[PDB]
Parts: structure tokens; C-alpha cells; sequence
């Protein structure tokens, strides 16, 4: 139940409420208070899950699925059946989410590293709650959320995308998705250059964090380093992340139109807007 | 149909990859053990991978995993409760005696070497041709600790040849000793430096290097670890 | 406020780095490049030195060439006005020739055959900017991750632009040259095949894509938390694991219940990323070829 080198580190402390009174392990996991509240909300969210299955006469996850309130219901209660089971489970998703955060703050305090961890899940934790409760609110109705099935939240987003046309033209989506694929080809080389030094050829030697950036100036003129490579992924990520979150903040509320034609203060600035030729003219 | 062939095909590989990437992964710090250091009884379900063996590069040797796992220290710990899954207490100081959040681990009594062989971090003194060339350079600054009191200051940066990075400063106590913080740990500041982890009479209990041009792996983790198991024991004088 | 450790507080430079030898034939390294103080505050100052042999000018000039061949192209349809030709300049397309031609090479350039030749030139671009990445780690005597990796990346376009273009006997099948018209093709592609959120690898492709922003949100988030301890050393922390290495690993195992090691979580990494383009290109690969409509096909698969 213990590696060979963790005796040292479970030490008791660093606990943020509830002094020695959660501080310990079940096998190899931490409790803490935040344990605890994290499977209270993990619990309830699932027996209500389960009891919006017995409503809807699937016990297939492929099926089943839970709807927001409609719009009529606006931002205000509903029945259980037709919308309220939704607006539960999201306060015990949310209170799952917040929960495992502060449990990773613990975690920190006790290992005595920084928290830059719970820091990043945060973002995460941001992008969901744009979603399901941000955007909502702004528009008026929790019937803009996301519905909580397989494909079911797959076809709102094929739905709301397609409300605003080809939603590529979303310029703030256009941003994110940069972030996303640059966010992957630094992944691979970072995990790629970390490997090859780690494991040469045949009988070599272990290559040096030297040969790493040879490797790389070798090959585009510039390494960023460790520390910087690490600074960096953690960058792309969060960024991809925030712009997400921004794309559909603004997406039914400030812009609700069509996305495309958005562009159109571009090709309509007065010193090109009548000229002659090209594609628009 | 080719597509049903390739995705069934697909989540086979998938479950030996991950396979591969469980036991891969499994080459420090298994196999488990109980509380009292003895091998635990479930293992879970992976093997342990067969030993794979890096050639150190400077004639520093073999190092071959997984391989015979032990502290090589002593742990000043002690049991708080009759069953398995609660914490160990401390039973000196808990600093001092390097567990908890204040642990280090029994590495090389060398000092990193670089590519070419030579010592990766040197002082900036001994270091031909390197400069602070941007921001506050802290060269000659007080340091302060969290109770907000001095404890000595700084009189060199210690720095990442290949890196060209500061990694550590240099401070001087009332002694005329020195000690290493870590960048990492340290708030350069206009008028001063702050150190958080650490309040001022703890700068003594430092763990000091045996020889003043060259840190070891040993030392760096000691070092390291003295001042973040600061953050938690050094509490009772933050503020 | 503690210091977090995104940007570095001091900067240092010493003597222009000029990398290891190893077996590089050094006639070919150009001089150390400027030194960057922006750059510095996040990473490395250095614009140290670029290798340039044979196969590097052989894809620096492929590559100008099909980035001019799109331009004076972009340029003909401008009607040569630079306001229009900034005015317009998401809306320009270099498209392929008409399905009539089929994979032939006979087309006009007006109609397709700029196309062909932009294509020619971003080919051999391409593969030898990949042989660079596979010399470049032997001359260093490393393994050869990097030039595996690029190659997963190599067959989404690969896929996208030459092989599937071939399995449908056309060439109007490929991707046009442009900002917006490579994306109308991205939009018509999945209305064309009966919607891509059926096809299954398409969705695979987007756990790994979604993964890896996980993944090194993790990583590198866990490497700054671990810094104080020296843990972006990560190769002597392989070779003689320190303090950094087991914090890391045990932050985690007490999360999640379980951890990687300080050589694993790049394994991790090399391949959440690579599955990314692999499985991604074979589900364009079928889509026309074998399936026709994603949503019919996953109402009985096969
Ligand atoms: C899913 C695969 C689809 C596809 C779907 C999309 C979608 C959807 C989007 C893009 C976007 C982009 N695509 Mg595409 N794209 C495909 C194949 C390609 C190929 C190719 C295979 O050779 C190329 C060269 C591109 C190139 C591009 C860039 C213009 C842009 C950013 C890429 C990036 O972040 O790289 C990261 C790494 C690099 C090293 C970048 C270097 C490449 C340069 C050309 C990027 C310039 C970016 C620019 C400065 C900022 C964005 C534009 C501004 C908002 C105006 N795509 C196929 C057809 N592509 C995004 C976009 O913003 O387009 C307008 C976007 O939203
Ligand atoms: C993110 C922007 C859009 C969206 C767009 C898409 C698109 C587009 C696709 C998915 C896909 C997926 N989505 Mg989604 N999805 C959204 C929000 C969510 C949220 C949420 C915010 O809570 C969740 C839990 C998921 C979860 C999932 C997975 C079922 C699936 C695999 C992705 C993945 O590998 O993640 C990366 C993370 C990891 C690899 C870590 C492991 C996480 C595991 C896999 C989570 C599965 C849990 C799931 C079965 C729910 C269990 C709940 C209770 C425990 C019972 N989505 C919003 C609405 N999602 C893909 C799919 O395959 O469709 C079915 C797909 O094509
Ligand atoms: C037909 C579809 C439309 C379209 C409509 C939309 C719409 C509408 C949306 C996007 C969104 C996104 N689009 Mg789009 N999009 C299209 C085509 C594309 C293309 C492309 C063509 O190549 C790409 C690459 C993208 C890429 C993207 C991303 C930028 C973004 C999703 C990432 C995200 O938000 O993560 C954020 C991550 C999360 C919310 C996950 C949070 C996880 C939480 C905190 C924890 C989960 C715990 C879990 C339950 C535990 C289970 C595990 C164990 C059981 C414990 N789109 C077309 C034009 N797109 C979405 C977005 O931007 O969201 C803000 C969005 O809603
Ligand atoms: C309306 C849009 C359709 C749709 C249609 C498509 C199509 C069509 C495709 C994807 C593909 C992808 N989509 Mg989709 N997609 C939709 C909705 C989504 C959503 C969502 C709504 O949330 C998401 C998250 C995604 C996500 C994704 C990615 C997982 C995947 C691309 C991976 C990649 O990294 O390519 C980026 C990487 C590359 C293109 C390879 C680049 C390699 C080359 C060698 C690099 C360029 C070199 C060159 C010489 C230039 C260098 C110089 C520079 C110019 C400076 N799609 C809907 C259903 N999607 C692709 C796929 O993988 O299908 C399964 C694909 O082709
Ligand atoms: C910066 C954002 C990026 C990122 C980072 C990130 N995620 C993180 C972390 C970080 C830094 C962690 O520390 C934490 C972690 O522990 O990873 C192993 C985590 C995590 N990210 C996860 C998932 C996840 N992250 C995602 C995305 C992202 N995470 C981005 C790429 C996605 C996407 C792309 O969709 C998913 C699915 C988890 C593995 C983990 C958090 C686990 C957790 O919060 O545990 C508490 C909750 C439960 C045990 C279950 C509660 C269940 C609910 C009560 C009911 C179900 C409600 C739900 C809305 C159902 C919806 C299902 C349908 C949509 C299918
Ligand atoms: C698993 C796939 C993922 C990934 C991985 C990946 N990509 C890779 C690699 C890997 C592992 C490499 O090793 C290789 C690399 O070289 O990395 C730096 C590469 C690479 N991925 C690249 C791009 C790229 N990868 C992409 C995607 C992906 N790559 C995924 C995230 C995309 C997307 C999102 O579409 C892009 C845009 C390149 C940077 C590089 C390969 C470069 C190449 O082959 O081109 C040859 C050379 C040229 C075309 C030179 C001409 C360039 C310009 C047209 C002219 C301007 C430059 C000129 C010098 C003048 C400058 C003047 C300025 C004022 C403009
Ligand atoms: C440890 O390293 C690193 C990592 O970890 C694994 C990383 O992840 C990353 C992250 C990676 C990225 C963000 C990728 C983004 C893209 C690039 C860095 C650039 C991609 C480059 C190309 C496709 C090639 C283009 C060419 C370049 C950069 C070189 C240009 C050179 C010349 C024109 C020749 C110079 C000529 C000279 C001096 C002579 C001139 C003579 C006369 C005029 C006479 C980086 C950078 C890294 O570095
Ligand atoms: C260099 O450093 C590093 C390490 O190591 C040195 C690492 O390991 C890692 C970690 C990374 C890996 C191991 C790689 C693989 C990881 C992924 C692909 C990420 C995705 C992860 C998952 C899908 C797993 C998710 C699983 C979870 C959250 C566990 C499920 C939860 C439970 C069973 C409940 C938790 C229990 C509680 C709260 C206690 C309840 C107690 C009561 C008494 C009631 C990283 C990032 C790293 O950078
Ligand atoms: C400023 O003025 C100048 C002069 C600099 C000109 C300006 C330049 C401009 C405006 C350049 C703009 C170019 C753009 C925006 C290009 C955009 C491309 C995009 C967005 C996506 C690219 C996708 C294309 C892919 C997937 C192509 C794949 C190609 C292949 C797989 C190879 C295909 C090869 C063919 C068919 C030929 C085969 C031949 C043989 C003999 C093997
Ligand atoms: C989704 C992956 C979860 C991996 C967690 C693996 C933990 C295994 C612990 C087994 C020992 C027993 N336990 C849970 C009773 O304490
Ligand atoms: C269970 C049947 C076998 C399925 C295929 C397994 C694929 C394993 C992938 C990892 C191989 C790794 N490698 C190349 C480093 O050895
Ligand atoms: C995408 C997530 C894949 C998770 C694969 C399963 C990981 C569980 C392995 C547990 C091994 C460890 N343990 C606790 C027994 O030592
Ligand atoms: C269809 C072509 C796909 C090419 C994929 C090549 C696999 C490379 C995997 C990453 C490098 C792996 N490693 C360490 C096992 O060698
Ligand atoms: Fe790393």
C-alpha cells in the first residue's frame, strides 16, 4: 500500500479544516474533509443520476441522458422530472469539481510543493462552469446549457454550433483551437526530446539536457529549455482553455448572429470598402 | 466491415499500450510495501517490467530498474494509531531530522556534471564571463526571513552553466559562513530579499556544503528540502 | 505572495553556447544569433546557432516556393491592388483542379494546376524537414522519438492531401490553399460523410487532443510545483531519482491512486499526443473510401 520511499512524506498537518480529524489515507488515497465532500457530492450527483434513468426507462449509457429546464422554466426552479434533477446534479458536479480542487490543496501543503496544480484544474473547473451556468445566466434560461449524456451533449454542440452557421467563424474559437494544436505538437516534442536523450542508440551513453538543446537549435535555431518547455505547456493549455470558455461567453449574448458575417467590419473599412475586384467586389 | 475491423483492432492496441505505459511506469518505487518496510501482499495487477540499464555518461557507472529499493537513512518516525492509513509523527525535529514536508533523499555525493564534463552549477565568481543582465540584481542585498527580522546577506548567485540560469543565491550569516537558497524560494525584491519558507534563526540549521566552489546531488536535496519543510514548520514565527 | 516561478527574476548570460559536437560536421552550424532579454524572462535568450546542411536548403527553398506560389496566386486575384489584396485575404483560395481531371496532371493553371505545383513543392518540404529531424538526433547519437513523433503528424496531412485523394480516384477530394476556404472544406467535409461526431475515430482523436491539454497542464503544472527542488532536471532525476521526482509522484498517487515515474510521464506524453494524428487519420482515411455516412454506418455497424 506504500512505494518503497513514502513512509517519510505522511507525516500528519497541512490540512485546511478540520485539523486531524480527516487527516489520513484509504490505501493509497488521501481523505482529508475535502475527500469526504467530494464523495457526499460524487454519491448524490450519482443516485440522482441514476433515478433520472428510472424516469426516462433506460438503464443504457449509450441512452440515457439529463435534460436542462426548457426555456419557458427560465432562470427559475422546475420539476424534478422535466428539468430540476438537471439543475441538481450541476450544484453536485460543481460541488464535486471545487471539492477535489481544495483537495489537491491539502495534498500540496502537506508535500510541502507549490499549487500550481489546483491552480490549473481551476481553469477547467471555469470552462464547465461557463457552460452551464455563465452563458445561462446571461441569456435567461438554463435550457442553454449542455445536457448530460453521451451523445446527447455532443448533439447540443453540433446544435448551438450550427445556430450561428459554420461556427469556425468564430474568432475567438479560431484562437483557441491554435492553442489546442499547439498545445499537442509541444506535447509530442517535448515527451519526444525527453526520450531520446533518456534512451540513445545501442551502446551510447545517456545524452544531457546539452545534447536536448543542440538537438533543437540543431534543428529550428532556438530551445526554450526545461524549465521554459514546462512553462510553456502549462501556458498553451491554460490558454486554449481560456479561450474556449470566451468563445461561447460571448456566443448567444453580445454576438448572436451568424459568425461569418462578423468579418464584415474588415472587408467594410472605408479605404478598400467599394474598390473594385477581388472576392468581395 | 474495414471500419468495425479497424476500431475493434484500435481498442486492443489501446489496452496494451496502456499496459506497456502501467509497467513502464512501475520502475521506482515497487514493489509496495507495508507501513513496517515489509512487502505488501497485493501488488495489484501488473508485473514489474523487466530491468532496463542506463550508462551514465562520465564514467559515473550503470544504473539498472527496477532494481533493490531502500532509504539508506534513518526515519525519524513513529506510528500514531494500531491500523494501516494514518500518519507517522515526528519523533524529534522534524527539520533537522529531514521528514515530511522537510524530506530529502540519499542521492549521489556528486555534483551534477554537464555535457562536456565540467560542473554544472558553479558560483558566478568562478564563472568566466557570466553577468546579471536584466532585473534587480541581488548581489549585496539583505535577506529577510518571515519573521521579519535579517538574517544575513546575499554575495553571490549561484547559476546553471548550461542552463545560463541563477539556481541558487549565496548567503552570508552573522558567522561569515554561507549558506544556499534556492531561486525558487527566495522574492528578489527592490530593497531586500524575502524569504517566506524560512524566519531568521533557522538560517543557521541550513545544511552546509563541504566544499564552497561545488554543490552535490546530496546537498542540493538537503538544502531544498530544509527550506520548503519550512512552509509548514516554521509556521509558529510566520506572519 | 510567494514566487511562482513563471517568469524568471533575474536573468544571467555568460559566453555564447555552441552545443555539443558529438559527430556533427560543424561546417554547416551557422554563428550564435542575437540573445533575446524577452525571450529570457520565460525561457532561453540564446538565438544560438541553426545547422544548415543539405537537406535544410533543399526544405527552405520547397517551402518559399509554395508559400509564393499560393501568394502570386492570392495576388491574381486581388486584381495586383494591395488594398484589396489586404482586404480580401482570408478569402482568396487556391483550390484543386475539377474532378474531369481526376489524378491527372494535365490541368491549366487557371484551374487547378497551381495547385498541383504549390503541392509538389510543400511534398518534398515536408519529407526532407523529416529526414532533418531523424539526422539531426543520430548525429547527436540520440534515439529517434522526435522523427517517430513527426511522422504521426505526417500521416493526417499525408492522408488528407495525397492518399485519400488516390483511394477516390480524384483530386478535387484535397484540401484548397486559404484561411477560409480550408475551413468551408473542414465544415462540407463532415456534412458530405453524414456528420463526423458519428465517426469513431474522430471522437478518439478528440479524447487524446482533450488529453493532452490535460496531460501537460498536469506535467508542467507539476514540474513548477516541484521546482524548489530542482525538478526540471528531469534526466539526472531519471538516472538518481531526488526529493522533486517523489513529490511529483506521490501528489498524485494520493489524488488518483496511482503516479508515473520521472521517465514514464514522458511516455505518457510522447503518445496522448501522437494517438492524436494516428487515429485522427484513419478515420478521414475511411470516411469516402469505405464509409460513406457515419450515421448510417453506426445505426449497423458495418
Ligand atoms: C482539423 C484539420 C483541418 C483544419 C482545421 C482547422 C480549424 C478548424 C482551424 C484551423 C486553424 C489553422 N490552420 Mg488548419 N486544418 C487542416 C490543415 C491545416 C494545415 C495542413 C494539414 O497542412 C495547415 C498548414 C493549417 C494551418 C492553419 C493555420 C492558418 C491556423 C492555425 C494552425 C496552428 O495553430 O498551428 C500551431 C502551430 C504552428 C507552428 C503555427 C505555424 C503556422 C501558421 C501559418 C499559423 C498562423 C496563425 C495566426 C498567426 C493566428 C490565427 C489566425 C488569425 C486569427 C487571423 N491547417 C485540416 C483541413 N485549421 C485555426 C485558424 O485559426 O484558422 C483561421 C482554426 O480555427
Ligand atoms: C469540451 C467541450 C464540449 C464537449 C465536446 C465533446 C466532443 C466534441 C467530444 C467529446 C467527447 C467526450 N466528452 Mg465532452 N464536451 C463537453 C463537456 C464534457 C464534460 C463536462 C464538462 O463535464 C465531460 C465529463 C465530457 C466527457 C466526454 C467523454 C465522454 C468523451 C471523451 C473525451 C475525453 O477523452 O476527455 C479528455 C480527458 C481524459 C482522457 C481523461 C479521462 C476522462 C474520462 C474519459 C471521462 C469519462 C466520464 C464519463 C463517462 C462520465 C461519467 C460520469 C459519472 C462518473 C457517472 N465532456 C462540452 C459540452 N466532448 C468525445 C467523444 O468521444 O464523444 C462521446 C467527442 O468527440
Ligand atoms: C459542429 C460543431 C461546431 C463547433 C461548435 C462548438 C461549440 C458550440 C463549442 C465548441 C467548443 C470547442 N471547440 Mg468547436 N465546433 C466545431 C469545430 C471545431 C474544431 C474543428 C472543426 O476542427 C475544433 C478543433 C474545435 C475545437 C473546440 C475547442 C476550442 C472547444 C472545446 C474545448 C473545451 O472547451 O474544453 C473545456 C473543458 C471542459 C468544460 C471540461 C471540464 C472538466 C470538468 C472540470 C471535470 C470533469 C470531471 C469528470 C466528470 C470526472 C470523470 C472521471 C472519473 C469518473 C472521476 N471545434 C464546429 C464548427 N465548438 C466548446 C467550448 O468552446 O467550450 C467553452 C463549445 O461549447
Ligand atoms: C464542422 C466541423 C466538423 C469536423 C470536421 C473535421 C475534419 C474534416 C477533420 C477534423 C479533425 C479533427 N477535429 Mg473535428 N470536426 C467537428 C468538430 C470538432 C470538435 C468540436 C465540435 O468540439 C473538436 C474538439 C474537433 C477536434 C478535431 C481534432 C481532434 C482533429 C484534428 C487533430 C489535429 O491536431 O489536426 C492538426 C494537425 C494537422 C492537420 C497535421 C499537420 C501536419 C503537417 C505536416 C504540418 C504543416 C506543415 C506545413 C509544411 C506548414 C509548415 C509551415 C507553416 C505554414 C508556418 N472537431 C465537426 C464535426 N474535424 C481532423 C481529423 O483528425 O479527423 C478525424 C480532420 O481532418
Ligand atoms: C486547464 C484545463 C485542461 C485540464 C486540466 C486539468 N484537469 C484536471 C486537472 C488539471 C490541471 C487535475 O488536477 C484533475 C486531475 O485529478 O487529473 C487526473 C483534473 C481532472 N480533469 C478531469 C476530466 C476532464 N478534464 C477535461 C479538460 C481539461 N482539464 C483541459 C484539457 C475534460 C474534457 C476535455 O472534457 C475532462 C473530461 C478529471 C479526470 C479530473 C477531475 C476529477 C474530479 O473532479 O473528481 C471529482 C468528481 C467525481 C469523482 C465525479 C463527480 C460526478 C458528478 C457528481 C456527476 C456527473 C456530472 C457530469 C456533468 C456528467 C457529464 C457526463 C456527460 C457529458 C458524458
Ligand atoms: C501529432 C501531431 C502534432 C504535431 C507534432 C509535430 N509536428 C512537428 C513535429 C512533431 C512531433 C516535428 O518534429 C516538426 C518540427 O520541426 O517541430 C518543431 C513538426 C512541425 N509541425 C509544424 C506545423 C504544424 N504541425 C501541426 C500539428 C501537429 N504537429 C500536431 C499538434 C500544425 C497544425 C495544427 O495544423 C502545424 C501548423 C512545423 C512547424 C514543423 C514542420 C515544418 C516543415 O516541415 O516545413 C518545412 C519548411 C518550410 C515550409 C519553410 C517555409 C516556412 C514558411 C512558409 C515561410 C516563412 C519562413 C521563412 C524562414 C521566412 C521568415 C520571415 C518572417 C517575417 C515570416
Ligand atoms: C527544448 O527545446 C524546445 C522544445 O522542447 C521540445 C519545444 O517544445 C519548443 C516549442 C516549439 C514551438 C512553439 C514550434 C513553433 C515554431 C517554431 C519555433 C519555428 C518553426 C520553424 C520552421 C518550420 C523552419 C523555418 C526556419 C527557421 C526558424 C530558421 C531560419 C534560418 C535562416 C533563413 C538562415 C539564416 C542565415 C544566415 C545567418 C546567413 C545569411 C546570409 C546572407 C544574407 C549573405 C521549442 C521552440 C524548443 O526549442
Ligand atoms: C513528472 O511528474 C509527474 C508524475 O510522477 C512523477 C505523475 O505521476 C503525473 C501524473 C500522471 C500520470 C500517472 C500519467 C497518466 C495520467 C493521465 C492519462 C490523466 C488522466 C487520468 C485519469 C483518467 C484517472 C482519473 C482517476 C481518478 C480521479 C480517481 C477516481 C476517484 C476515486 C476512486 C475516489 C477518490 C477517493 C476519495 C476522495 C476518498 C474517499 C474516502 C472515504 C472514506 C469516503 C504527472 C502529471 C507528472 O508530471
Ligand atoms: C506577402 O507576399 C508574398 C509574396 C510573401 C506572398 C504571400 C503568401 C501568402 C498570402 C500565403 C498564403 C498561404 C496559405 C494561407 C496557405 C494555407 C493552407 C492551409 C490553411 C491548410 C493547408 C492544407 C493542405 C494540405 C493538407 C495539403 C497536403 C498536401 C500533401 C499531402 C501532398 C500533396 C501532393 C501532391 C498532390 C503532388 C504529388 C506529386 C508527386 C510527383 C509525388
Ligand atoms: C481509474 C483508475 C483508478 C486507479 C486507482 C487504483 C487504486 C488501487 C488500490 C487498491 C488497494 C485498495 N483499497 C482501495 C481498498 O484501498
Ligand atoms: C494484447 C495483444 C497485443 C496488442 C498490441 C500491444 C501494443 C503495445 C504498444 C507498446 C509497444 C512499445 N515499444 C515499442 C516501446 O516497445
Ligand atoms: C486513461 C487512464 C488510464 C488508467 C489506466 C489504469 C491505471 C491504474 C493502474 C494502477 C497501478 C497501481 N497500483 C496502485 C496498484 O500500484
Ligand atoms: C501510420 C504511421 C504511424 C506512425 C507511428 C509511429 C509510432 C511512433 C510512436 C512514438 C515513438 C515510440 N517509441 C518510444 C515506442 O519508440
Ligand atoms: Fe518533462
Amino acid at each position: 500500500a506504500l512505494l518503497s520511499f513514502e513512509r517519510k512524506y505522511r507525516v500528519p498537518g497541512g490540512t485546511l479544516v478540520g485539523g486531524n480529524l480527516f487527516d489520513f489515507w484509504v490505501g493509497p488515497f488521501y481523505v482529508g474533509f475535502f475527500g469526504v465532500a467530494t464523495f457526499f457530492f460524487a454519491a448524490l450527483g450519482i443516485i440522482l443520476i441514476a433515478w433520472s434513468a428510472v424516469l426516462q426507462g433506460t438503464w443504457n449509457p449509450q441512452l440515457i441522458s439529463v435534460y436542462p429546464p426548457a426555456l419557458e422554466y427560465g432562470l427559475g426552479g422546475a420539476p424534478l422530472a422535466k428539468g430540476g434533477l438537471w439543475q441538481i446534479i450541476t450544484i453536485c458536479a460543481t460541488g464535486a469539481f471545487v471539492s477535489w480542487a481544495l483537495r489537491e490543496v491539502e495534498i500540496c501543503r502537506k508535500l510541502g510543493i507549490g499549487y500550481h496544480i489546483p491552480f490549473a484544474f481551476a481553469f477547467a473547473i471555469l470552462a464547465y462552469l461557463t457552460l452551464v451556468l455563465f452563458r445561462p445566466v446571461m441569456m435567461g434560461a438554463w435550457g442553454y446549457a449542455f445536457p448530460y449524456g453521451i451523445w446527447t451533449h455532443l448533439d447540443w454542440v453540433s446544435n448551438t454550433g450550427y445556430t450561428y452557421g459554420n461556427f469556425h467563424y468564430n474568432p475567438a474559437h479560431m484562437i483557441a483551437i491554435s492553442f489546442f494544436f499547439t498545445n499537442a505538437l509541444a506535447l509530442a516534442l517535448h515527451g519526444a526530446l525527453v526520450l531520446s536523450a533518456a534512451n540513445p542508440e545501442k551502446g551510447k551513453e545517456m545524452r544531457t539536457e546539452d545534447h536536448e538543446d543542440t538537438f533543437f537549435r540543431d534543428l529550428v535555431g532556438y530551445s526554450i529549455g526545461t524549465l521554459g518547455i514546462h512553462r510553456l505547456g502549462l501556458l498553451l493549455s491554460l490558454s486554449a482553455v481560456f479561450f474556449s470558455a470566451l468563445c461561447m461567453i460571448i456566443t448567444g449574448t453580445i454576438w448572436f448572429d451568424q459568425w461569418v458575417d462578423w468579418w464584415q467590419w474588415w472587408v467594410k473599412l472605408p479605404w478598400w470598402a467599394n474598390i473594385p475586384g477581388g472576392i468581395n467586389g | 466491415d474495414l471500419a468495425s475491423l479497424a476500431i475493434y483492432s484500435f481498442w486492443i492496441f489501446l489496452a496494451g499500450l496502456i499496459y506497456y505505459l502501467q509497467t513502464e511506469n512501475m520502475r521506482e518505487g515497487y514493489p509496495l510495501e507495508n507501513e513496517d518496510g515489509t512487502p505488501a501482499a497485493n501488488q495489484g495487477p501488473f508485473p514489474l517490467p523487466k530491468p532496463k540499464t542506463f550508462i551514465l555518461p562520465h564514467g559515473r557507472g550503470t544504473l539498472t530498474v527496477p532494481g533493490p529499493e531502500s532509504e539508506d537513512r534513518p526515519i525519524a518516525l513513529a506510528r500514531t494509531a494500531v491500523s494501516e492509513g494514518f500518519p507517522h509523527a515526528p519523533t524529534g525535529d522534524p527539520m533537522k531530522d529531514g521528514v515530511g514536508p522537510a524530506s530529502w533523499v540519499a542521492r549521489r555525493d556528486l555534483p551534477e556534471l554537464d555535457g562536456h564534463g565540467h560542473n554544472k552549477i558553479k558560483p558566478m565568481k568562478a564563472a568566466a564571463g557570466f553577468h546579471v543582465s536584466a532585473g534587480k540584481n541581488p548581489i549585496g542585498l539583505p535577506v529577510r526571513g518571515c519573521d521579519l527580522e535579517i538574517a544575513g546577506k546575499v554575495v553571490d548567485i549561484w547559476v546553471d552553466i548550461p542552463e545560463q540560469m541563477a539556481r541558487f543565491l549565496e548567503v552570508e550569516l552573522k558567522d561569515g559562513s554561507t549558506r544556499l537558497l534556492p531561486m525558487q524560494m527566495v522574492k528578489v525584491q527592490s530593497n531586500r530579499v524575502h524569504v517566506n519558507a524560512l524566519s531568521s534563526d533557522l538560517f543557521a540549521g541550513i545544511p552546509t556544503i563541504k566544499s564552497p566552489t561545488e554543490v552535490t546531488l546530496l546537498e542540493e536535496d538537503k538544502i531544498c528540502g530544509y527550506v520548503a519543510g519550512g512552509l509548514m514548520y516554521a509556521a509558529p514565527k510566520r506572519k | 505572495a510567494e514566487y511562482q516561478n513563471i517568469f524568471s527574476q533575474v536573468q544571467v548570460r555568460g559566453p555564447a553556447d555552441l552545443g555539443m559536437t558529438e559527430d556533427v560536421n560543424l561546417a554547416n552550424r551557422s554563428g550564435v544569433g542575437p540573445f533575446s532579454t524577452l525571450l529570457g524572462w520565460f525561457g532561453n535568450a540564446q538565438l544560438g546557432p541553426i545547422y544548415l546542411g543539405s537537406l535544410g536548403v533543399l526544405s527552405l527553398f520547397s517551402g518559399l516556393m509554395w508559400f509564393f506560389t499560393i501568394g502570386i496566386w492570392f495576388w491574381y486575384q486581388a486584381g495586383w491592388n494591395p488594398a484589396v489584396f489586404l482586404r480580401d485575404l482570408f478569402f482568396f483560395s487556391l483550390e484543386p483542379p475539377a474532378p474531369e481531371y481526376g489524378l491527372s496532371f494535365a490541368a491549366p493553371l487557371k484551374e487547378g494546376g497551381l495547385w498541383l505545383i504549390a503541392s509538389f513543392f510543400m511534398f518534398v518540404a515536408v519529407w526532407s524537414w523529416w529526414g532533418r529531424t531523424y539526422l539531426r538526433a543520430q548525429a547527436l547519437g540520440m534515439g529517434k522519438h522526435t522523427a517517430w513523433a513527426f511522422l504521426s503528424a505526417i500521416w493526417l496531412w499525408m492522408v488528407l492531401g495525397f492518399i485519400r485523394p488516390i483511394l477516390m480516384g480524384s483530386w478535387s477530394e484535397a484540401v484548397p490553399y486559404g484561411i477560409f476556404s480550408h475551413l468551408d472544406w473542414t465544415n462540407n467535409f463532415s456534412l458530405v460523410h453524414g456528420n463526423l461526431f458519428y465517426n469513431p475515430f474522430h471522437g478518439l482523436s478528440i479524447a487524446f487532443l482533450y488529453g493532452s491539454a490535460l496531460l501537460f497542464a498536469m506535467h508542467g503544472a507539476t514540474i513548477l510545483a516541484v521546482s524548489r527542488f530542482g525538478g526540471e532536471r528531469e534526466l539526472e532525476q531519471i538516472a538518481d531519482r531526488g526529493t522533486a521526482a517523489e513529490r511529483a509522484a506521490l501528489f498524485w498517487r494520493w489524488t488518483m491512486g496511482f503516479n508515473a515515474t520521472m521517465e514514464g510521464i514522458h511516455r505518457w506524453a510522447i503518445w496522448m499526443a501522437v494517438l492524436v494524428t494516428l487515429t485522427g487519420g484513419i478515420g478521414i482515411l475511411l470516411s469516402g473510401t469505405v464509409v460513406d455516412n457515419w450515421y448510417v454506418w453506426g445505426q449497423n455497424h458495418g
